[PDB]
């Protein structure tokens, strides 16, 4: 069966970029389309963007042109890379499948100067 | 025990085309038994059907022999979890293969291989007591490949063929309150499988749903829906058949209302007992209603007007027994004196041939993908889809009737692979096989409005099956014309002429089976059908050329109604890496055998949905609108036929040399099939030098279901006027100095100093400051990485000689080696003069002559001139410019000339004369199967660093040489090289497309002039 | 992009009793709208597809229905485990877009 999991830095510090990876065990990532959803801490939820398997992505207009979603074949995995994040990029960051069956537990990223 | 794998399998049913089926229910319309009329109403779920995907246990054998009796009593240790519907070779048991003609077993039918992947699915599941008290439980496979057996609680429930079409069983007997258990048995290869050869990856399993519908023991049988009009249209009468099944009681009764929304239109009530039709009565489990409908909206795919239709059996007293439905669309389709009409008028398809194909899924299709599908073709100008070459997942339909495509339901039979094609279908033998292919088909999809015409199969030749099939249908159902191309696209199978690849105005004349010209076609002595392409246009890879050639004929010619374009997505897979990286797979890379390689990418759209190039040319031909341009006046014709320009505006412009000097915008008041006038401003009009273009744009201010707001819907551009340069440059403040040597000559002036090898004539170096600007010597380039088109079916083992690959191949072209003639330098009053001249050639054939002169001014620009000799017994070159590998990456790139987009030169028509500016990135095509790619035409600047070439060329330009193009199998194995490969055309060949296994590329886009000139100025910013 | 407005934001019921929830979207988005509950400290779990269908491995007391603008999610005799959070989402356009949720508590 499938399985999906975060990973990454849980504190980074304006302005640098936010880096995660889905590592993906069961079946392969070209077997698939991917996504990165994050939820901030008000409750909203945002659907960040995805890449399906031509290799085409699909960005929110939200993330003005600062997001990067790639991947790699040969370990399996898929990767969020989010640059230039201020305190609002404050969320719970998780990856699922464009199905919406699979989903990562997720994890917190806390942008802060500390 | 009878039920044993032994005794079952013994008969080998999927080797014997007279057994197609065993213990299963009759074919219908889709059913749901709603036990209330609203839900029914509003298409509310209904508790009565249920969906048994998901997970289930499966396991797969390699042959049916080796399945264990354990099995049919219990699951299996080593059974493994997967999840339906789902293709096997999806999940890793066995390999897809991609054939196209040629079979993927052995020849001889009925027989199949005895090494037989079969696949067990099982599944346990619980019935609900309630279910067993009455009524009818039965199961449905929607599609089930290629054949399969059935048991239910351990007992042998029955057999199925047919691919595309549902299996229904009756289970009321074998069910048991609880817990309950199915096995199913699917083989991949039966007697089936002779009428299954599509051009499609042969994948196998449970790919489509399965479902449980319980129903009243007194039902709904079958119910079909017609409509009659009145000469105008204004008025309209439903009528409505329905059979029932079950005891016949007085008390019986039968509504069919017809709602509008919310809004009850017309309702109709009965009891059974039709009219008397022959000597021994009428159908006395039968009635038929009539509603009449004044002024009904009519649906058409400009405007799906649709209806509800309720089914209602009752009793009497008002009790329900059960309900069904359907979408009504009022609609009359008619071949009239050579036109097919809708509702009363002509149409022009602008269609194409859509596989239900999934680069993850394989085969097995969801919702998204079809709607995004649809969107797609909507918002290119689609307005109808064939079902290449099987009737599809039931959805398909409902949506077409939803947003509004017209679609061509075919039949899943394709022979292809026979010799001669004609073989199984012009035997009785298979007569009964291939009528069940049919008719199921039309007793499931009669009801539906999107589908307009009925299609018999296809490439399996003509036979004395056909006709019969043919005639059954026109009996059957008279409201739909049918078609079918095998034999000859003419037969007297088919109501249409609908050739695959007729060009448009070349005969192509192959014995017993030619295929005219279109034009010509019609007139051809006793002809009167209309005629509409079944396929054109084969989209492989770097295609579409001639496009535009089509979309005229069509338009001139009221009997050419347009055609189906090959294809719609690429039929290409997805693989995996060394590092989990997925690319994009084709044929036999996955070591399967035989295999058609690329031939699988035909597409307009990539697999993942993303548009090649393409897509725009076809996009613009089909437009709706079209203009004209007289003076000052826009001429705005609208080829809509049922519509006004509602959500229309038109935006207008105009440009010097990419310099907007005025706007506008119009709303459009264009009536179906109207002119609308539209005078425009005074236009401006400059001193400046350069050319004035007109550019306008339809626009969709609002938004609908298929398109954004500000969705654009058609253009045209006119180029207006032009003010020539008669402006002589400033006499150069210095001078340029030229330093010889034996090796070279040097040009210096300023930082900049440029370098010609006196021992090759090119110029090998250039400086700015202390930087290289080259990585590689200017040159003459005369070939290309050979497109698709250009390769056709040429393989290494089998050459096609007349391939233009193998043409220049074998010409020389591709390993012609240069030789200088002459190389001087020449002091002018205020410049430096190069001079230069070689001979390429092969085998002591000179194929082309270059002369050149290089001239460098005090401006420090050099000015290229060109002049090539083509020799008039050698193909003619794909190309004419030169190349060369500058030394500098830039993030951009800018030019004014065509595009966006790429463009070839029998592909331009959707292109814009502008300033574009891009990333590199966007300067490659990334076509799987890699080949020249990205050029633009009509360039008159191009800007990349600082650099700066104009003149009038073509040109492309990206990370890869031709050279790494045409040697790398995918776009996944290409790598970046050292900068950037710069490709200048004075001349480039079209692409052609007609067909992907001939030459297609028309002679007006041959260089075949022998003589050709051209002149370039490079410099710096 | 399309905006979806679900209501009430939160919705108290005692169990056993039922209710339904309202996701409404900006423009006509067919049936491309999705069900989803999350629960704090979870990752979003998919309930309904497509406006109505049904997901496997998820209690039959989840149902939906609606098409164009209107969608609801019902709850046929709402149990403890189905407190939390639902949140609706469409994929009829990019970007996909989520409904701001409403929160389902014991009364």
């Amino acid at each position: 069966d499938v399985q999906l999991q975060e990973s990454g830095p849980s504190l980074v510090k304006p302005s640098q970029t936010l880096s995660l990876t889905c590592s993906v065990t069961g079946d392969s990532i070209t077997s698939d389309y991917w996504s990165w959803i994050r939820k901030f801490p008000g409750n909203r939820l945002e659907y960040m963007g995805y890449v399906s398997y031509s290799g085409s992505t699909y960005y929110n207009p939200s993330l003005k042109s600062r997001i990067s979603i790639t991947r790699d074949t040969s370990k399996n995995q898929y990767y969020l890379d989010l640059n230039s994040v201020t305190t609002e990029d404050t969320a719970t960051y998780y990856c699922a499948n464009w199905d919406g069956d699979y989903w990562g537990q997720g994890t917190l990223v806390t942008v802060s100067a500390a | 025990i009878t039920d044993s794998l032994a005794v079952v399998l013994q008969r080998r049913d999927w080797e014997n085309p007279g057994v197609t089926q065993l213990n299963r229910l009759a074919a219908h319309p889709p059913f749901a038994s709603w036990r209330n009329s609203e839900e029914a109403r509003t298409d509310r779920p209904s508790q009565q059907l249920r969906s048994l995907n998901g997970e289930w246990r499966f396991a797969w054998f390699p042959a049916p022999e080796a399945v264990p009796e354990s099995w049919l009593e219990c699951d299996l240790p080593e059974a493994d979890t997967v999840v339906v519907p789902s293709n096997w070779q999806m999940h890793g048991y066995d390999a897809p293969i991609y054939t196209n003609v040629t079979y993927p077993i052995t020849v001889n039918p009925p027989f199949v291989p005895t090494e037989n992947p079969t696949g067990c699915y099982s599944l346990t599941f619980n019935v609900d007591e309630s279910w067993l008290q009455e009524g009818q439980t039965r199961i449905i496979f929607d599609g089930v490949n290629s054949a399969f057996h059935l048991w239910c609680n351990g007992r042998w429930v029955g057999y199925g063929q047919d691919s595309r079409l549902p299996s229904e069983f009756d289970l009321s007997a074998f069910l048991r309150a609880g817990e309950n258990r199915l096995a199913v048995m699917v083989l991949r290869w039966s007697d089936g499988s002779y009428l299954e050869d599509q051009d499609m990856w042969r994948m196998s399993g449970i790919f489509r749903d399965v479902s449980l519908l319980h129903k009243p023991t007194t039902q709904i049988s079958d119910f079909h829906v017609a409509t009659r009009f009145n000469d105008d249209f204004s008025r309209a009468v439903l009528e409505a058949e329905v059979q029932m099944c079950g005891e016949l009681r007085d008390y019986l009764r039968v509504t069919v209302s017809l709602w509008q929304g919310e809004t009850q239109v017309a309702s109709g009530t009965a009891p059974f007992g039709g009219e008397i039709i022959d000597e021994r009565g009428g159908y006395a489990d039968r009635v038929t209603l009539r509603l009449n409908v004044e002024n009904p909206k009519l649906w058409s795919a400009e405007i799906p007007n649709l209806y509800r239709a309720v089914v209602e059996l009752h009793t009497a007293d008002g009790t329900l027994i059960e309900a069904e439905a359907c979408d009504v669309g009022f609609r009359e389709v008619r071949i009239e004196n050579g036109l097919l009409l809708l509702n009363g008028k002509p149409l022009l398809i602008r269609g194409v041939n859509r596989h239900e194909h999934h680069p993850l899924h394989g085969q097995v299709m969801d919702e998204q993908t079809m709607v995004q599908d649809i969107l797609l073709m909507k918002q290119n100008n689609f307005n109808a889809v064939r079902c290449s070459h099987y009737p599809n997942h039931p959805l398909w339909y409902t949506l077409c009737d939803r947003y509004g495509l017209y679609v061509v339901d075919e039949a899943n039979i394709e022979t292809h692979g026979m010799v001669p094609m004609n073989r199984l279908t012009d035997d009785p033998r298979w007569l009964p096989a291939m009528s069940e292919r049919v008719t199921r088909m039309v007793q499931r999809d009669r009801n539906h409005p999107s589908v307009i015409i009925w299609s018999l199969g296809n490439e399996s030749g003509h036979g004395a099956n056909h006709d019969a099939l043919y005639r059954w249908i026109k009996s059957v159902d008279p409201s739909r014309p049918v078609q079918y191309e095998g034999g000859g696209a003419d037969t007297t199978a088919t109501d249409i002429i609908c050739p695959m690849y007729a060009r448009v105005d070349e005969d192509q004349p192959f014995p017993a089976v030619p295929k005219w010209s279109i034009k010509k076609w019609l007139s051809l002595p006793g002809e009167t059908r209309p005629l509409i392409l079944c396929e054109y246009a084969h989209a492989m890879g770097n295609s579409l050329g001639g496009f535009a050639k089509y979309w005229q004929a069509f338009r001139q010619y009221p009997r050419l109604q347009g055609g189906f374009v090959w294809d719609w997505v690429d039929q290409s897979l997805i693989k995996y890496d060394e590092n989990g990286n997925p690319w994009s797979a084709y044929g036999g890379d996955f070591g399967d055998t035989p295999n058609d390689r690329q031939f699988c990418m035909n597409g307009l759209v990539f697999a993942d949905r993303t548009p090649h190039p393409a897509l725009t040319e076809a996009k613009h031909q089909q437009q709706f609108f079209q203009f004209r341009l007289s003076g000052q006046t826009i001429e705005v014709t609208s080829e809509y036929l049922f519509r006004h320009s509602d959500n229309e505006l038109l935006h207008w412009m105009v440009a010097l040399d990419g310099k907007p000097l005025a706007s506008g915008e119009v709303p459009l008041d264009v009536a179906p099939q109207g002119k609308q006038l539209i005078e425009l401003p005074e236009l401006p009009q400059p001193e400046s030098a350069g050319q004035l273009w007109l550019t306008v744009r339809v626009v969709q201010p609002n938004a609908t279901a298929w398109s954004e707001a500000g969705h654009i819907s058609a253009w045209q551009q006119w180029r207006l006027a032009e003010n020539l340069s008669v402006t002589l440059p400033a006499a150069s403040h210095a001078i340029p100095h030229l330093t010889t040597s034996e090796m070279d000559f040097c040009i210096e002036l300023g930082n900049k100093r440029w370098q010609f090898n006196r021992q090759s004539g090119f110029l090998s170096q250039m400086w700015i400051g202390d930087k290289k600007q080259l990585l590689t010597p200017l040159r003459d380039q005369f070939t290309r990485a050979p497109l698709d088109n250009d390769i056709g079916v040429s393989e290494a083992t089998r050459i096609d000689p007349n391939a233009w690959v193998e043409r220049w191949k074998a010409a020389g072209h591709y390993q012609a080696e240069a030789a200088l003639l002459q190389c001087t330098a020449d002091t002018l009053a205020d410049a430096v003069l190069i001079t230069t001249a070689h001979a390429w050639q092969h085998q002591g054939k000179t194929l082309f002559i270059s002369r050149k002169t290089y001239r460098i001014d005090g401006s420090g620009q050099m000015a290229i001139t060109v002049d090539v000799e083509v020799a008039s017994d050698t193909p003619h070159p794909a190309r004419i410019g030169l190349n060369c590998q500058l030394a500098q990456v830039a993030e951009r790139v800018n030019w004014l000339g065509l595009g966006p987009q790429e463009n070839y030169p029998d592909r331009l028509t959707a292109a814009c004369f502008d300033r574009w500016d891009l990333p590199l990135s966007d300067m490659y095509t990334p076509y799987v199967f890699p080949s020249e790619n990205g050029l633009r035409c009509g360039t008159r600047e191009l800007n990349y660093g600082p650099h700066q070439w104009r003149g009038d060329f073509q040109f492309n330009i990206s990370r890869y040489s031709q050279q790494q193009l045409m040697e790398t199998s995918h776009r996944h194995l290409l790598h970046a090289e050292e900068g950037t490969w710069l490709n200048i055309d004075g001349f480039h060949m079209g692409i052609g497309g007609d067909d992907s296994w001939s030459p297609s590329v028309s002679a007006e886009f041959q260089l075949s002039a022998g003589r050709y000139h051209y002149q370039l100025v490079w410099c710096q910013k | 992009d399309i905006v979806l407005t679900q209501s009430p934001a939160t919705l108290s019921v005692t169990p056993g009793n039922s209710v339904s929830l309202s996701c409404r979207a900006s423009q006509s988005i067919g049936n491309d709208l999705h069900w989803y509950q999350q629960k704090s400290h979870e990752s979003p779990r998919l309930l309904i597809k497509y406006a109505s269908q049904s997901i496997s491995g998820i209690p039959s007391r989840f149902s939906g229905s609606g098409s164009g603008t209107d969608f609801t999610l019902s709850i046929n005799s709402v149990e403890t485990e189905d407190f939390g959070m639902y949140f609706c989402q469409q994929s009829n356009s990019w970007p996909y877009t989520f409904g701001g949720g409403t929160k389902l508590e014991i009364k």
